[PDB]
This record gives C-alpha cells, sequence and structure tokens, in this order.
C-alpha cells in the first residue's frame, strides 16, 4: 500500500 | 480478556517504585521496520489497541494516546474511552503531541530500543524551550539499576516485557536475482567513504533492508519483509579500505556456507546484542579526541539506545550510502522485477477468473473478505520462487474500500458483495518484491462509480506513460496523477508512489513521488503509481502498478525521460466512463492490454493442466481492445 | 585570481552604472544550466566587498577547503576599495496608502512580532535588500533606473521587550522635508548610507549548546558589512519582510488590477498602431527601438505611471530567440514575421510585466504550432485548481508537458513573484523546475512559458496572475488563479489542430472579459482612443467560432  | 486498566494500574505502580513521572511508549522497534514483530509490540496489551501506528503518554492523570489518522475510526472501535485519553496525529497537527508532554512532571522514560532520535530531540528542544529554567540530565538505565539517579531517562530494556521465536537460518540471494555480488557492493561503499563521506570514517547500518541488500542474504524474522535482525558497523581507514567489518546478528541462524562465506571480506560475526557492549566498550574509547570531524555515522531514525552511546556533538545524523545504492536498480534487477511481476500476472489471472466464474454461479456472494485474500495468496504460493506475501493483503468489499489499510480478521470479516471490491496485494519473490491493486466491481456498477473509477485511472494512465525532462522535480509527477481529482475538487490522503525494494521492503526509501519533499527521478529507479480516491460508508477505488524509470528521448539540449511498467494485469471495463476518456487513453489502454496478451498468454496455454481453456478464454476477454 | 561579478552591495538583479565592471555574469582572473550549477565552483584569491555575497565567497572557501587541506583572509583579500558614473540627486517620496493598503508603522509591529516569536536566537537585524526598506517604510526612489528604489540600510535592534534602536543608513540629501517627519513620527533615527560601515564596526558591535547569534543578515549580503563580524556569530537568513510582501494585501491586489487595466490600455494603442501601420506597409519601415520607444510612450501617458518596470524587448524576427533581446547598433528593421513585446511598467498602483507575440506578416504553420504549444501551457497555467500543499515546480511542470511531448523545453523559469511598485523579480515566491514550494493566497506571480529557436524566432506568451481559494472542501483547500494582465492572444498564430474546446471557451472567456473591462474606458475617451480603437478591440476579442 500508499506512501501516505 | 487481558485487561488494561489491570496492566495500566499494575504499570503505575512499576512507574512510581522506579520514580519515574512520565513514561512515552511508542509503536516501533530498533530498527525503525514499518511492520513490527510481536514481542515489539507493547501498546497493544495495555490499551487493547492493535493498530500499527501510535504513542502512549502515561502519567499519574489519565493516559493519553496518539495515533495516525488512518488509523482513527479503528482506534475508536478498539480503544476504551474511559479508560484512556484518545487523540489524533494529522499533517496539521503533527507536533501537538511535542506541545502536550510540554504540559505536564521531572522524570521521563523512554524505551531506548523502540524510539527514534529524531522523535526524542524534538521532544528535548521542545522542553529547552518550554522551560529554559530547566536543566535536563539524561540517563541510560542499565539493569534495572535505578538507584544512581528534568531527567530524560533511557531505558535499556522496556518496563512491558512480552511470543514466538524464528530458528530458520540465513540464505544467500543468488547473483542471478541480484545482478551484483556483496563484494562488488561493499567496494561501492568503499568509495563512497573516500570521496563523498570525508568527514566520518565509522558507520553503523541499522536499517535491515540495507544490510540484507549488501550482504545478498536474507532471512526470516519478519513475516512481510524476508529480512532478518542485524547491525553491520563498517570502521574506515583513510590511509584507504575498512579496517574492521563487524556483523551483529542471530548466530544460531548464521548456516555454514555463509559463514565460511564470510571468512571471503574476513568480517568478524558477533551476536545480535552485542552491539551496545561492542559499540560501548570497544568502539567509542578507540575514537581520539573549520573543518569538523564526527565519531560515527548514523541512521537518520536509529533507535535511542545506540545514540545516546555516543557525545551527540560527535554523531552524524544522515542516510547510508547503500539508500542511494539501492535506489537505482541494475539491469538485472530489472529483468527480474520483470520475472516477478509475470508471475504476479498470472496469480492475479487465476484469482480474478476464480471470482469471476464464482461471480457466475452466485456462490462469490457466501464467500468473505477474508476467504477472498486467502485465495490471491495461495495463488502466488504456487509460482516459482515465491517466499511469502509483500505485506497484509487489503481485501475489501463496497463500504471497506474506503478504509484505505482496511484488514479483515476472522473478526472484521464482511460477506462479499454485488459491489465494489478492491484487492491490493504482492508478494516476495527471489525475483524481487511486488505490490499492486485493481479495483473491480461484481455487481452493476453505479454511474458515480464509473466516474470516480475513471478519474482516479485518468490520473494512473498519465503516470504511467508521463514524458519529464530529467532535472523534474517528483512532486510534479505527484501532482499530474491528482490532477483529474483536484479539477473536481477532489484528493487523496497518501502519496502517489513510493521506491520498491528488490525482495526488501515493499516501501523503500531513496526515491518517491509525492506532495511533500521530491526530488528528480533516475533511470531504473522503481515506483509504484497508486492514485485512489475514498468516500466512507459507500466505497473507495486505488490503482496500482509498479514501473521503472526509463530515458525516453536525448536531444542536443535535454535529456527526456519516461516510464515502462512492471504491473501486467488490465484495468476493470465495466468502471470505465467513456465520456471522461480522451482517444490517446483508450490506446494506451488497448497498447498495454495487448502487451499483457502478448506476454501471459504463451505462459497460460503450456501450462494447461494449471491454468486451462477457460482462463485463457477469460485472458483473452478482458484484454479486447476497446473501441474508439 | 581576482573575481569580478555583476551585482552590486545590495544583490540587485538589475545594477547601476557604478556597478558594470565587465546582466548575469562572473568573471575569473562556458554556460551554467540546472545539472552543471556547481561547475563554477569546480572550476575554481580576491574579490570585490561591495560586488560579492557571502553566499558565493562561503560556498567558494568551504570548496576551496574540500581539496587543498588552510586559508588566511583579510579585509582570500576582501576589497574595500574595488579593483577595475552619473549620480541621482531626484527626491525620494512616500508611497501612498491607498496603493499599499499598510502604514509603515503597520508593518514595523508586524516585523518586531516576528523577533518574539519567529526568531528567538539574535535580537540585531541588517536589512540590505532595497525592495525591503522600500517596502517597510513605504518610501520610492530614483537610484535605479527600472525599480522606483532607493540605496540604503536598515538596522533594528531588539531589547527582548521591543524595538531598542531603529537606524536608517541613505542619502540624506534626497530625503525630503515631510518624510522626515515620519521618521521621528516612527522614531527613527536617520543616518547617511556610508555610515553603514562605520556604525556596525564602531558602535553595534560593541555590545553582547543553546545558541544566541550577535546579528542576522540576509543570505546575499555583500562582504564588506560580513567581514566586519567573525561567521560564528553571523546568522545568514531570508529576513522577515520577504514573506511578509510575498502575500499582497487586498488593496494591494486591487490597486494591482487597476495598473494592469491601464497597461491593458497601452498595450491597446500600441497594437492598433503596429495594425494600421501594417495595412499601409508603413510598418515595415519602422524598427524594434521605434516599436520599443512607442510602447513605452504610450504607457507615459497612462495615469499615476512612473516609468518602465525593465528594460522594454522589441524583438522582430530571429531576435525573437534570443530571451533577454535589447535594441542602437544593434536595431533591426520590422519584417512580415514573428514580433515579441515584453515590456512592463511602474505605477503607484503597481508593476506589470506583460509578453505578447504577434506576427506582421503571414504566419508559418511551425510558427503557429510552436506558438500554440506554448499558450497550451500558458493557459493551462492560468486556470489550474490545485491542493493548497501542492509544490509550485509542479505548477512549473504543466506549463511545460505539451512541449516536453514533443520534446521541446525552454531555457527559463516559468514564473517569479512581482513587487509592488518594486523590483518586477521579486523573491518569497515562484514557478520554477529547481526551487518550489507551496503558493499561498494573494501572491502574485507571472506565467511565461516560451520557445526559442537560434536564427529562425522565438515565442513568449505571459501573464501576470495571483493566487485566489478556489474552493474549500471538509479535507482541503483548492486554490486557482485569476487574472491580473488583460490583453488578448494572437488569433493568426493559433494552430486549431492542436486546441481543445476547453482552450476555446476559455480564450473566448478570457477574451469577452477583455472586452467588457477595457471597452467603456475606451469609449470615455475617444480622443485618447479612437473610434478605430474601439472597433480594433472588439476585433481582437471577438470569440472564436
Ligand atoms: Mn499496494
Ligand atoms: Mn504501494
Ligand atoms: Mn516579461
Ligand atoms: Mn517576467
Amino acid at each position: 500500500x500508499p506512501p501516505a | 480478556d487481558n485487561n488494561p486498566a489491570a496492566r495500566l494500574e499494575e504499570l503505575r505502580t512499576i512507574m512510581k517504585k522506579n520514580k519515574i513521572d512520565v513514561y512515552i511508549l511508542i509503536n516501533s522497534d530498533e530498527h525503525n521496520s514499518e511492520i513490527i514483530n510481536e514481542k515489539d509490540k507493547k501498546i497493544v496489551k495495555i490499551t487493547n489497541y492493535s493498530g500499527a501506528d501510535g504513542i502512549l503518554i502515561v502519567t499519574k492523570d489519565k493516559p493519553i494516546l496518539y495515533v495516525n489518522a488512518l488509523y482513527e475510526l479503528q482506534a475508536m472501535n478498539e480503544l476504551d474511552q474511559n479508560l484512556f485519553t484518545l487523540r489524533i496525529s494529522r499533517i496539521d497537527n503533527r507536533d501537538e503531541i511535542f506541545e502536550t508532554i510540554s504540559s505536564l512532571f521531572n522524570t521521563i522514560a523512554f524505551d531506548g530500543k523502540n524510539t527514534s532520535v529524531v522523535f526524542y530531540e524534538k521532544l528535548r528542544k521542545a522542553l529547552l524551550n518550554a522551560y529554559p529554567k530547566k536543566k535536563i540530565v539524561e540517563k541510560i538505565i542499565y539493569n534495572n539499576n535505578f538507584d544512581d539517579v528534568l531527567n530524560f531517562l533511557v531505558l535499556e530494556k522496556s518496563l512491558v516485557e512480552i511470543y514466538p521465536v524464528n530458528n530458520k537460518t540465513l540464505y544467500i540471494h543468488d547473483r542471478k536475482y541480484n545482478g551484483a555480488c556483496a563484494g562488488e557492493k561493499i567496494d561501492k561503499l568503499k568509495q563512497s567513504l573516500m570521496y563523498d563521506i570525508k568527514n566520518v570514517d565509522n558507520l553503523l547500518l541499522s536499517e535491515l533492508d540495507e544490510i540484507a541488500y549488501l550482504l545478498n542474504l536474507r532471512g526470516y524474522d519478519y513475516q512481510y519483509s524476508p529480512l532478518f535482525y542485524s547491525y553491520l558497523l563498517f570502521q574506515f581507514d583513510r590511509e584507504q579500505d575498512f579496517s574492521k567489518i563487524v556483523f551483529f546478528t542471530t548466530v544460531k541462524n548464521l548456516p555454514a556456507d555463509v559463514k565460511n562465506l564470510l571468512e571471503i571480506n574476513k568480517v568478524i560475526v558477533k551476536e545480535y546484542e552485542e552491539i551496545v557492549p561492542y559499540l560501548r566498550d570497544v568502539v567509542i574509547p578507540s575514537i581520539p579526541k573549520d573543518f569538523k570531524k564526527y565519531d560515527i555515522s548514523l541512521s537518520p531514525y536509529i533507535n535511542l539506545m545506540i545514540y545516546k552511546l555516543f557525545d551527540r556533538k560527535n554523531v552524524l545524523l544522515q542516510n547510508s550510502p547503500v539508500v542511494k545504492m539501492k535506489a537505482v536498480k541494475n539491469d538485472v534487477e530489472i529483468d527480474n522485477m520483470k520475472q516477478a511481476h509475470i508471475l504476479d500476472g498470472l496469480a492475479l489471472l487465476q484469482f480474478f477468473h476464480w471470482c469471476e466464474q464464482k461471480r457466475k454461479t452466485k456462490e462469490l456472494f457466501n464467500e468473505t473478505e477474508m476467504s477472498l485474500r486467502h485465495k490471491v495468496d495461495y495463488f502466488r504460493s504456487t509460482k516459482k520462487n515465491f517466499i511469502f506475501p509483500s505485506f497484509s493483503t487489503i481485501s475489501a468489499s463496497g463500504p471497506n474500500a474506503a478504509v484505505i489499510h482496511y484488514e479483515c480478521t476472522d473478526k472484521t470479516n464482511a460477506t462479499i458483495k454485488p459491489a465494489i471490491y478492491l484487492l491490493d496485494s504482492g508478494g516476495q519473490y527471489l525475483h524481487g518484491t511486488t505490490d499492486v491493486t485493481r479495483t473491480t466491481h461484481f455487481g452493476e456498477p453505479t454511474a458515480e462509480e464509473k466516474r470516480i473509477y475513471t478519474l482516479v485511472l485518468k490520473g494512473h494512465l498519465r503516470l504511467r506513460k508521463v514524458i519529464f525532462a530529467s532535472y523534474t522535480n517528483s512532486s510534479a509527477l505527484d501532482f499530474i496523477a491528482r490532477e483529474n481529482l483536484f479539477n473536481n475538487f477532489m484528493d487523496y490522503n497518501h502519496g502517489t508512489g513510493h521506491g520498491v525494494g528488490l525482495t526488501l521492503n515493499v516501501h523503500e526509501g531513496g526515491c518517491s513521488i509525492g506532495p511533500v519533499g521530491g526530488a528528480p527521478l533516475k533511470k531504473n529507479m522503481v515506483l509504484s503509481n497508486e492514485p485512489g480516491y475514498y468516500m466512507k460508508d459507500k466505497f473507495g477505488v486505488r490503482i496500482e502498478n509498479m514501473q521503472y524509470v526509463i530515458s525516453k528521448e536525448i536531444t542536443d539540449t535535454t535529456e527526456y525521460l519516461s516510464f515502462d511498467d512492471l504491473t501486467m494485469y488490465p484495468y476493470e471495463k465495466k468502471l470505465l466512463d467513456f465520456s471522461l476518456l480522451t482517444n490517446q487513453e483508450i490506446k494506451e489502454l488497448n497498447e498495454y492490454h495487448t502487451t499483457i496478451r502478448n506476454t501471459l498468454l504463451p505462459l497460460v496455454k503450456q501450462s494447461p493442466q494449471e491454468y486451462g481453456e477457460s482462463v485463457e478464454k477469460y485472458l483473452i476477454e478482458i484484454t479486447e481492445p476497446i473501441a474508439i
């Protein structure tokens, strides 16, 4: 998943 | 029910017997790992909050737990708010916790193993300007002897002690996968110390992916990354090579062929827990007393314990040269990444083929998120050179797809519905690490759903093929992935892309594509491309590929770059809004889908046992060219 | 090894005749690109203490220390008297509040607060940037040709508590009588300009883990003032005034709009003149110089005009490929070909900067294509909607992308900040490939993509615009721009194969807006603007089918  | 009020009221006594007023508990380990093992999860045993990001201030008054914004809806559902004060951290409020703990107490404690120097210093420098009158005395507490004591206390061992042990052995990552010998990499690191870093002769590698990458070794200490607990210490001798190399790790997990091969650099091998007394006793006393010379170079997020052994004036916090080293893949690595993604595409194909068949039977609607998650994980596991999943699979139906990091559990499981379905999944292979998201629909898509998908897809297709001058900052690339959402006053609360390791961590630094911080990109960097959009209580969409930086064109003046695909799996035609799609996008979709068919179809046909003709018909179906 | 730079004691980009010993250049006793930037320090002792900035000098000595490892430096030699002119006797004047929206005391108060909260480690601050001083004191001057600024220094000393002393160094013979009031009115002490080095040396400096600095200096400050201190005690940073005037207040934006309306009127008269003469073949006996004098003339007749904000670029044909082109022995005849006009002015209302490219002949398909590719990024940047966290370098990217798709690029930045009756290039914000930061509401920026071909031609299309708040949702603030510049684009140069319907709609919207704004003013003064002018304005603002 997303780096955020 | 493993009661916290019990464990908290218990803790408050152990703080008391130590004269310890305020205690900060954080979820992390001494390697700054994104995913921590159980032995390092202290916060959950005390709060029943199992979320990964969180910080716990434990005082005489009501304890406060900070968590990230993405974990909030889980913390309300988990954390009892009568016992503990709940609070959210956002990009807005970030330093609030520093302000907070400044607002309370003359004795404070930290887990030396579980705290970054970054957190510590920002706090300590919060209390410098908070209470200029107070003097801060920092102390490392060894073997629970507090009898030698603003007191800042770095704790050698946690006040919360705990889990399974890993006995599986380290293995060599064969050159055929990594493209370069450990010796070559260590020779490159050597060159860095001569030219680049001339103000330090001592370097400690604390990042596990850096140590694995450099030594071409992998291990079993982590569930989702094939890494192993270690430190690698380098001591440079200017007059122009390495004086010593000290490898701290779990020796019982060190195989025999690796040890003899560790006589190749004549590496000294120590036990893992000896890092502190070795630095404290052997290293530090040996270092002799316009241009400043530093005693040691530590990674920015190095644990507090290792840091406090030195005088802060003599430590240099910066990235290892390994960071830039791993961010640019060599061609063998790229080629291997392609093979891993090819294997992954085959696995996704089986997964969606199976879904589609059960969609028809309608048996798909007795399935759950957990069931679907085990299936894709299974299909990957039947693949050559597969190690294990590269992170916990996000399998989310309908409204749960609006939760970015959503995790089904045996407890949290939902029935698959004829609605939006989001699957974010990836694998570890000897060939590399993969990360891919696809969003599909098992029902009749609504107009809003198609439109949201397509607006996400437009950003995603743009970033696949974008042409950019080599100087272009990666934050520009992040912007074009969002443009089409921006035009609609829509956004997503995460970054667009991250670097990705070769059989290391699914999130690797050294490059990224995001709104804050950015730099130019280099050829053969590998990055994710993953715009999304999330509607609470309704649904969400994310579409993610991995791709690598290629040279597109070189003129007399300028070098232009673009990307090339790693990920091979098609997009969802049922979700397409053709009123939003230019013909250049449709052609790009078609060109991608045909490349997928050319690649995967011959692999399918030759294992009719494993795949069969229903699968290739399915493959041919989802790759059929769209009409202009 | 002597190092001569083109800069003055104040880090002016456009330097007076007193300062030119060799615009952009460095003499050492080869081009500099975005990759090649540090080449010169790798390439490379005495310096002009007046002309040399501590950024260059510290970067040099540091670079030198990397190799060859111990240097000795005496005021490395720093020359007070430089090795290797007209004077300005004209008076300074107050910039009225109706234009700038904030009293000089109200600014100083804001500045005083920066020292209580933002800067806690130093009590002394020296302002060397002429526009910062002019902005802070709401005063303007004649010391420079294209910017209404004056040679000065301004030193603040803080009591930690309040400001203990404010001393203003300047040319006192240019300080008027009503102004000497405003100086004692803020209780300022007024000293002369050459007193800077003596006052710091023989007065201020005798005073004063967790560290306290002696003085805060702007990064590009000259060495003569710098070397008056030991490096350890000198904190190099932007002053608080850099982010104060980068954000215009609303009265400032209102005045900026009015400045651009007057400017739209001057361009309208200028190009109406060109066009009448095009019809008669008369234009082709004119020259780059006469067209230059003509547009400067038409501004000079606008209300509250001061002088041109930079040297007008009037460029025909192949000359349009020279980005910085400056008209006597360089002067060329006007041709039936590409013509590029880059001009602007200083008004009491604000500073303008505009570029339009047109064609006095019949455009080739190449010229139209190049023009339209440039225009497309220009138009994109005009109306772009972006989350308020967006780095400005991203805005720079989208002004390039259409050019990128064809493997073309321009060798300059897309935009810079603009001051209010100040420098036409202002720091505090920009739109560029290298440096970038999030933009804020009421920042004023140029938007000026281009493309240039040696010996053939060039195109640049430039507007000024300012940042607005477009939408605020639960999570996010979306920003966009609104126009300052009001002048049409060139319909003759449009390639309609490259233009989307959204671009046409926006063109029409912009052109009808220009007509709605300029036309009633034109009709108010028939003797300044003929019926020919009205008809011409109407024709260039007509919707594209
Ligand atoms: Mn993912
Ligand atoms: Mn990802
Ligand atoms: Mn201009
Ligand atoms: Mn300009």
